[PDB]
């Protein structure tokens, strides 16, 4: 009824090395991206599926909402003392209504076993789950206290920076000794250290700005920064696929908000024009400015920005810019620079630079750069650095010993090998995938590879029989995805080996073509035609072929 | 008669086609709205627009001194006596004796707790990678919350990131559009951003005045039944236990009357005061000697203050912590904590439950401060002092006078 | 009375016939904040077959029982999509997600299609389809006059009369037939 | 190579084909009947629904066939 203390396990030192981290095979597995140097971005192309699969879908979201409401209406009407929750006892009302949480209880209800999974120890490329037993319908669950360890395709390592056995450990050790644990208060009256200066200049050099700010949340940073520049008179223009921080932070600022169409540009242009013209509202005054906001990598699509065309808007019409990056600032570019390495953009035209170091770095926290003048007044204006904690010790250096490693200071090549690794990895899955018959998302670079699944009882068979594999595998869908398009969300490590990847492609393969899951039309090959591979033969000939930037239609 | 009927299928036939061939429009239309407007026109008004820039630049040397002013501590931890250096490396101090220190019992830098934060260190790792939804709760985590949980006598509690965005993602879920908030009549910034997202209507009421709370309560209830609605909405009253700016305290009998009588809900935002108030530290509700499962009803606490460790926790019932961990914004989309703060916080309560010397030696030192600026009568003209016996922070004042003559 | 310094009080009707207030700067703000999912889905692929599916399945249905009269199937199809599409367009006020505050809490399905736009082609297919069935249905098989009355006042007060755009943002409350409705 | 803590679950096709269940006679029955049963249950929501509901829609089904 409790979870349970697991015992940490003993064993010598090179079964947890290779547990955390994997040792390469051959040298040919390695891949070096290559720059843009401004060529145009193609519309990206969207395959689809036959009718019957979305009638399908339909009919059978149709059928869950009548039940679910039948179910309601019965039992509220006649078993009231079942339902004491949502009956108010003493002229007190309840904590919350019955209509709010519908999706929760009536559908999400059945799929609780599938979401939330404790599990232990570091997460590598093998990760250790607790074996839980379900009672009732996912009402409570019984602890067998009995571990097992399984494939992580989940976590949000993509440089393999999370182990216990390495230099940045070692910093972490010795700034524990060192630097106590606790912090004295906000950073304006004790609290700050000559570490938290050292990593700002680090990261103000790293990422090419010439001042830079730390924080220690992300979604505090995103939720706090809007206010301290923004007021009502000002105008906001975002897409429509932002993180919920941003919507948060705009919220609290107060300004009005106008949203345009994922990937439309001339929507844009022409929203632009619009909103000059006109003015504010109910006066048609000028407004006082004009802000864009935008992402580096979306996660739930695996799409890029064109930045150019962001970038040549604001110039001829005199806009700002904004850019969101806590998925590409470590794991993509050349040199891992950023979204402004690959397309060849000078820093210095976009105007606000933020970024997480949770997802790539292996720390908690966040950033923000920009120019001198700009920082100068945003140090007295934000009311995170007045108020709110600072950020401890250890964090700090793990940060720092990741910056410096990526870098090429203090180990001469072992950077340059985990952005080949986590490249070729990348692009062999995408293109296995693709030539087994699937459906996938991406640009063919990003570590994020949706494969969807459209009808609403395959996710959770897909996850159990992926389990039973020993695979851990995070499954998304309603509301957070369109109605018609569930998916699973594929998280590629540079940990990982190749062995794995074919280990999976196999077990794959079959799950797939047990629950009818491969509907692949001639708009994802670039000859035309349809294409259903033998897995032996994929096994033989993608790992080659990978490598040639003409295979890919996007 | 028989035409009758098919007359009826013309109209609609008719209707339908005239419905068909109709264009579409809408409130919220293009630039044909005025439009009174030609290409050549626009192009004239695009190129007059002239912008603001983004921040301010004109006032920034006036203030620069106090980001000159701000000490650095220069390798070493920061404790009692430390060295500082300001302005950039242009002047440095030594042995100087800190007095602005924000941690209060001083627990986390002993030896038994050294150890348990380098062991979890050593076998978990530095940080979490992966969101609460997903994959990334734990073991210890789970663990931290029924220490928690049994040390404050609650039913449940939650776990949050970082302490200044507990309540502005708490309060902001058990609330809706026509619901009621009574708040006291100064509060913190951070309850401030909670009151402005809430989006809800929000009454105030003097400073520790009991008899506007009453007034305004018995003015609502009488209200409301006039009013008589089908559905009776939320109501709470919103207060501090130990106020940051001020330093004093709220009476807590009072309120626990008052709300029993008036049917309302009671939230309690104590960060300065969870580690210091009671024989035991155990919060507000201790001093007072009452059941905290039926006085308050939320309560929103820091572990940074006084515990040593960064985070921030809500304490509650079962039915609000289930619903809390769904529909709470920082909660659902955040990573999770590091592990070696939970289990040194977890410890850090441990060795709380084994003795209790430093809450009586806090209180003792924190009398005497107090008493010994507040029975001298040399300052008696100069300034004023706005805070409470049993606090540990000391707040002055200059007098209004003063003011008004400099 | 004592004013509070921020108001969002929910305001009743007053009278038998009435109209929803114009919403403020800071509900345009929510509102446009944040897509909304119950009118997306209406013109998303596949989202238009799926009533002449459900209609061809509900007459096979409705005709499989021997007992059945065609007259009588085809009324009780009429019934069974018309209730339907009534329930569930016109009746239900809010949404089931939770938006930033009340949000979307006065208006219904229908007023939400398309952010208020009229004369969209999906509200023409919307409106024309129960003309198509109500004629094919009429023309189909004989028919006496008396039931005909009554299924074409149906036809035309349960489907045609809530589309017109005079009911746009238009509520009616009884003095006691029907509870008071917000505005 | 080096040798990890990780217990690799064999696929099915492998354990058909080393337990020697495979029959040529007696197999393509159970085949069929398997594509047949999981065809039908996987396309249609019986799997996140309840058992008396479950058990209805099945009668419902198997009515309107056998009429
Ligand atoms: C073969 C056979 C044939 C026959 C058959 O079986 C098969 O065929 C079956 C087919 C069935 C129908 C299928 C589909 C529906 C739609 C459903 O849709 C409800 C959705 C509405 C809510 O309904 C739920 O919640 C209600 C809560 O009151 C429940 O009401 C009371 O239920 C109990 C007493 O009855 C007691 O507990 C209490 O007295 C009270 O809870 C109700 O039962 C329950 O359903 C959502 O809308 C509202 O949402 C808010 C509610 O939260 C309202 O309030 C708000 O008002 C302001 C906004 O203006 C906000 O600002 C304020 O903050 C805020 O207060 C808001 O005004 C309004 O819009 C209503 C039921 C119906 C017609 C079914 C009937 C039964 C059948 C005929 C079966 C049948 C058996
Ligand atoms: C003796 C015989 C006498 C016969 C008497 C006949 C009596 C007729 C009884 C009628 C029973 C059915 C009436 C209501 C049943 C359906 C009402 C559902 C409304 C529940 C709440 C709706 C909330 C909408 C929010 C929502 O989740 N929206 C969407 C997603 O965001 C929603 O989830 C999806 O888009 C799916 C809906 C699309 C499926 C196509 C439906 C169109 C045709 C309607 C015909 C109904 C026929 C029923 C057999
Ligand atoms: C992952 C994500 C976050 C998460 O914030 P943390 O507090 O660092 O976990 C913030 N911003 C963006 C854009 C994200 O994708």
């Amino acid at each position: 009824t409790r979870v349970p203390l697991c015992e940490p396990e003993e064993l010598p030192d090179d079964i947890q090395k290779e547990n955390e981290y994997g040792t390469l095979d051959s040298p040919g597995h390695l891949y070096q991206v290559k720059s843009r140097h401004g060529k145009p971005l193609p519309e990206p192309v969207v395959d689809t599926p036959p009718y019957y699969i979305s009638l399908l879908t339909y009919l059978n979201y149709l059928i869950l909402i009548i039940l679910g409401h039948v179910h309601d209406f019965l039992g509220m009407t006649f078993q009231k003392n079942k339902h004491l929750d949502l009956l108010e006892h003493d002229g007190l009302a309840p904590w919350f209504s019955n209509f709010e949480s519908f999706y929760v209880r009536r559908i999400k209800m059945r799929i609780d076993d599938c979401f939330s999974r404790p599990t232990t120890g570091v997460p590598g490329r093998f990760i250790r789950c607790i074996d839980r037993i379900s009672h009732n319908i996912n009402e409570y669950f019984t602890y067998s206290g009995a571990v097992y360890p399984c494939m992580n395709l989940s976590s949000y390592n993509y440089l393999g920076f999370a182990q216990s056995k390495g230099q940045c450990t070692d910093a972490a050790l010795e700034s524990v000794d060192k630097y106590s644990i606790q912090s004295g208060g906000p950073r304006a009256q004790i609290g700050t250290t000559d570490l938290h200066i050292k990593a700002e200049k680090l990261v103000a050099r790293f990422i090419g700005k010439e001042d830079a700010l730390v924080f220690s949340m992300g979604y505090g940073t995103n939720a706090n920064l809007f206010n301290a520049f923004l007021d009502k008179k000002c105008l906001v223009i975002s897409d429509e696929l932002n993180h919920t921080s941003i919507r948060t932070g705009v919220r609290l600022s107060g300004a009005a908000v106008r949203t345009f169409k994922h990937g439309d540009m001339v929507g844009l242009e022409k929203l632009i024009r619009e909103q000059i013209v006109l003015g504010q509202p109910k006066t048609n005054r000028p407004w006082k400015k004009i802000l864009i906001c935008a992402e580096g990598l979306f996660s739930m699509e695996g799409t890029l920005c064109n930045l150019p065309k962001l970038v040549e808007l604001k110039k001829k019409y005199k806009c700002y810019l904004f850019i969101d990056e806590a998925h590409s600032i470590g794991a993509m570019g050349p040199t891992g620079r950023g979204v402004c390495e690959i397309f060849g953009v000078d820093p210095k035209d976009v105007d606000i630079l933020m970024g997480t170091f949770t997802k790539s770095f292996g720390a908690a926290g966040g950033y923000i750069a920009a120019d001198q003048w700009i920082i100068d007044r945003l140090r007295l204006d934000l009311t995170t650095v007045s108020y709110s904690e600072s950020m401890p010790a250890p964090v700090l250096a793990q940060t720092i010993s990741s910056l410096q490693t990526i870098s090429g200071e203090i180990c001469p090549g072992q950077g340059t090998e985990r952005l080949q690794r986590i490249a070729f990895n990348s692009r062999y899955l995408r293109l296995a995938l693709q030539r087994l018959g699937f459906i996938v998302y991406g640009v063919a670079d990003s570590p994020v590879i949706p494969l969807l699944l459209y009808c609403p009882s395959k996710m959770p068979a897909f996850s159990r029989m992926m389990l039973q594999r020993r695979i851990a595998v995070v499954v998304v869908a309603y509301p957070a995805t369109p109605l018609i398009e569930s998916r699973v969300r594929f998280c590629m490590s540079a940990s990982l080996t190749k062995e794995d990847i074919d280990y999976l492609l196999r077990h794959v393969s079959e799950v797939g073509d047990k629950l009818n899951l491969k509907s692949n039309s001639g708009k994802s090959s670039y000859d035309g035609k349809r294409q259903r591979w033998d897995i032996e033969e994929v096994i033989r000939r993608t790992p080659e072929d990978c490598k040639d930037d003409k295979y890919f239609v996007n | 008669d028989d035409p009758y009927r098919t007359t009826v299928e013309i109209g609609l036939i008719l209707y339908g086609i005239i419905y068909y061939l109709s264009k579409p429009q809408q409130k919220k239309s293009l630039q044909a709205q005025k439009p009174n407007l030609s290409p050549q026109e626009i192009d004239a008004l695009i190129e007059d627009w002239e912008p603001e820039p983004l921040v301010d630049p004109s006032a920034t040397d006036e203030q620069s001194w106090r980001v000159a002013k701000t000490p650095v501590t220069m390798e070493m931890p920061i404790q009692n006596h430390i060295t500082i250096t300001r302005n950039n490396l242009q002047e440095k101090y030594t042995n100087v004796f800190n007095l602005a220190s924000n941690n209060f019992l001083q627990l986390s830098a002993t030896e038994p707790v050294k150890e348990v934060v380098k062991t979890t260190i050593k076998n978990y790792g530095v940080g979490a990678c992966g969101p609460a939804g997903f994959y990334g709760n734990q073991d210890v985590h789970y663990t931290l919350e029924y220490d928690l949980a049994q040390f404050f006598g609650t039913q449940g509690s939650v776990l949050y990131g970082q302490d200044f965005c507990a309540a502005p993602s708490v309060l902001p879920a058990f609330t809706k559009r026509g619901d009621v908030i009574v708040a006291d009549d100064q509060v913190s910034l951070p309850v401030q951003n909670a009151l402005q997202l809430s989006r809800s209507t929000v009454y105030y009421f003097n400073h520790n005045d009991m008899n506007s709370l009453e007034c305004l309560l018995n003015e609502l209830t009488e209200q409301e039944k006039l009013e008589k609605l089908p559905a009776i909405p939320r109501k709470f009253i919103v207060t501090e236990g130990i106020f940051h700016n001020s330093g004093d305290l709220a009476p807590l009998p009072e309120l626990t009357k008052l709300k029993n009588k008036y049917k309302f809900r009671l939230f309690v935002d104590e960060t300065f005061s969870i580690g210091v108030l009671g024989a035991t530290g155990r919060g507000l509700s201790e001093h007072f000697n009452m059941d905290r499962a039926t006085a308050i009803d939320i309560t929103v606490g820091s572990m940074a203050t006084a515990l040593g460790s960064t985070g921030g926790f809500v304490l509650g019932d079962s039915v609000m912590c289930l619903h809390q961990r769904i529909g709470s914004n920082a909660y659902c989309f955040s990573a999770c904590l590091p592990a070696y703060t939970v289990t040194s916080v977890s410890k850090v309560l441990k060795l709380m439950d084994s003795n209790n010397d430093a809450v009586q030696t806090l209180q003792k030192l924190s009398k005497s401060l107090h008493d010994s600026f507040a029975s001298d009568d040399s300052l008696r003209s100069y300034v004023i002092v706005t805070s409470s016996p049993v606090s540990a922070v000391l707040h002055l004042q200059l007098t209004p006078a003063y003011r008004s003559r400099k | 009375t004592t004013e509070p310094v921020k108001d969002h009080r929910r305001r009743r009707a007053a009278a038998i016939i009435s109209h929803v207030e114009p919403e403020t700067f800071e509900d345009e703000n929510d509102q446009q904040l944040l897509p909304n999912m119950n009118a997306t889905w209406v013109d998303q692929r596949g989202a238009w077959i799926i009533h002449v599916v459900i209609i061809i399945l509900l007459k096979l249905f409705y005709n499989l029982f021997p007992g059945v009269t065609t007259e009588w199937s085809w009324t009780l199809t009429n019934m069974t999509y018309v209730i339907g599409s009534y329930v569930m367009f016109h009746l239900i006020k809010g949404t089931p997600f939770d938006f930033n505050g009340g949000a979307y809490d006065n208006l219904t399905m229908w007023e939400q299609i398309d952010d208020e736009t009229l004369y969209t082609p999906s509200r023409k297919f919307l409106i024309s389809v129960p003309i198509a069935l109500f004629l094919v249905s009429t023309h189909y098989a004989h028919y006496d006059l008396k039931l005909f009355s009554w299924n074409c006042f149906l036809t035309t007060f349960g489907a045609v009369v809530p589309k017109l755009p005079v009911t746009h943002r238009l509520r009616i409350s009884i003095p006691g037939i029907t509870g008071r409705a917000q505005i | 190579q080096h040798k990890s803590s990780m217990v690799y679950i064999p696929t099915t096709k492998e354990a058909k084909r080393r337990n020697g269940k495979s029959e040529g006679i007696l197999n393509t029955i159970e085949e069929v009947v398997e594509k047949l049963y999981w065809t039908y249950y996987i396309h249609l929501p019986f799997y996140l629904m309840a058992s008396f509901d479950s058990f209805f829609l099945h009668v419902f089904f198997l009515t309107i066939f056998s009429l």
